[PDB]
């Protein structure tokens, strides 16, 4: 029945699309923390090599 | 496809060393930014809602 | 801060007269989307 | 605040020096309207 | 405030000075460095041994290009030297240098 | 969506949120790869011997 | 091709990992070029001039300049390349 | 001059530039001296920016 499977397909989405956000929000973290490794990793390099 | 090629400057076995030597100042370069502050902002709740 | 700072090196640096000239050069080339200091009223 | 002296200093906003005017009849505060020129 | 002999700080070429301007929401860096641009490549060697207590360190920087035991800075090839680049340490090997 | 059409209609209600989740991952990518760039040319800069 | 054979990527959800932007022989060069210039940058000359030495040279210059080693020490005691061994062997 | 924040030599930006290139930039003071043009390649890259 239409009427009902718009409601379940609905919640299905919902929470697929918040765990997707939850997904991107981390990957944001985990870039920046590495962009600063990256630094330190060049520091690394021009000093003890 | 390409590769930046470094120069490469050969090794002498006999007591004589191979030294590269620089001929031009060519001074100057672009360099980066910091960001040290961001925006203040304060929102009045009560309002916004 | 002298306007002669630098004998044979010339310095842009030096303000015109407080916002030296590369200092208001970025600051004008940036596009800064809030005039509404001291107006936004 | 100004919590040593107690006094309380009533800033505006940063280009609020024309309309606003010390309770002024057309502002009406969501708070009591009662208050707290260079 | 000052150059000093960094590796990772001051990017960009070895660096001679720096200026700092005001930008929005931070600072506005403008390092100027120094870039050698043209290499050429001269043989040279290790200090020299004449007779006694005569051993000369390189320089402040390797120099000692054959020719005239004549030492160099970074910069253009050997150039007259007199102690001015040149101490003087123990001996090494391949006597007659300090090789 | 499975690829059904009528999940599709059902999030084209939605379709703003995609567009975001897209761009921001482009935009995180595009910064790895400016990140990996500038550390290996700061790396190599050099003369060197076989 | 291999997802046929038998991954989720292709299989299920959307995801695609994305490639490096650099193959490993690039970084491999990269890295072997900053091995090659090792015994020479570290030559006394800032930056502006590589001194292409022998590899023990510039160890025995490090230790009998920044470490505070006699030159005598160090000559009457080469076969000092064995403790180096060791620990490279060791990792 | 001397990183050492106690004292304050006040001398002229072009002998500051000089002792720089002397030291840090390993050119010999007789070089400096041969072509100051120097002065030259740097508003050149001053004014590049």
């Amino acid at each position: 029945d239409v009427l009902e499977q718009d409601a379940q397909i609905d919640r299905l989405i919902n929470g697929r699309l918040t765990t997707l956000n939850a997904f991107v929000a981390q990957q944001l973290v985990r870039s920046e923390s590495a962009a600063l490794s990256a630094q330190l990793a060049k520091d690394k390099v021009n000093e003890c090599v | 496809i390409a590769f930046n090629h470094p120069i490469q400057v050969d090794q002498l076995n006999s007591s004589y060393f191979k030294l590269s030597i620089p001929t031009n100042f060519s001074f100057g370069v672009t360099q980066e930014y910091i960001q040290t502050t961001i925006q203040k902002v304060t929102v009045d709740c009560k309002q916004y809602v | 801060i002298i306007p002669g700072f630098g004998g044979d090196f010339n310095l842009t640096l030096l303000e015109p007269v407080a916002r030296s000239a590369i200092e208001d050069l970025l600051f004008d080339k940036v596009t800064i989307a809030d005039p509404g200091y001291m107006q936004g009223y | 605040y100004d919590k040593e002296t107690k006094t309380h200093a009533t800033l505006f906003g940063s280009v609020a020096c024309e309309h606003i005017s010390s309770t002024m009849s057309q502002y009406s505060r969501s708070t009591r309207s009662m208050l707290k020129p260079v | 405030k000052a150059q000093s002999k960094r590796s990772g700080f001051c990017g960009q070429g070895t660096h001679i000075v720096s200026f700092v301007v005001n930008a929005p929401n931070g600072l506005y860096f403008m390092h100027v460095g120094y870039y050698p641009s043209n290499h050429i490549e001269v043989v040279s060697a290790y200090g020299l041994c004449d007779a006694a207590n005569p051993t000369n360190c390189i320089a402040p920087v390797n120099g000692y290009f054959i020719k005239t035991n004549n030492t160099r800075i970074v910069d253009e090839w050997s150039y007259t030297g007199s102690s001015f680049y040149a101490p003087e340490p123990i001996t090494s090997l391949n006597t007659k240098y300090v090789a | 969506c499975n690829g059904f059409q009528k999940c599709e209609q059902l999030l084209r209600e939605y379709g703003q949120f995609c567009s975001k989740i897209n761009q921001a991952l482009h935009g995180a990518n595009l910064r790895q790869d400016d990140s990996v760039r500038n550390l290996f040319a700061s790396v190599k800069s050099s003369q060197s011997s076989p | 091709d291999d997802c046929m054979q038998q991954i989720c990527a292709q299989y299920v959800a959307g995801y695609k990992v994305l490639p490096p932007l650099m193959d490993v022989n690039m970084e491999a060069a990269y890295t072997s070029s900053l091995l090659g210039s090792i015994a020479g940058v570290g030559w006394t000359a800032g930056l502006s001039s590589f001194a292409a030495i022998p590899f023990a040279q510039s160890i025995f210059y490090r230790l009998n300049g920044v470490g505070i080693t006699q030159q005598v020490l160090s000559e009457n005691q080469k076969l000092i390349a064995n403790k180096f061994n060791q620990a490279l062997g060791a990792m």
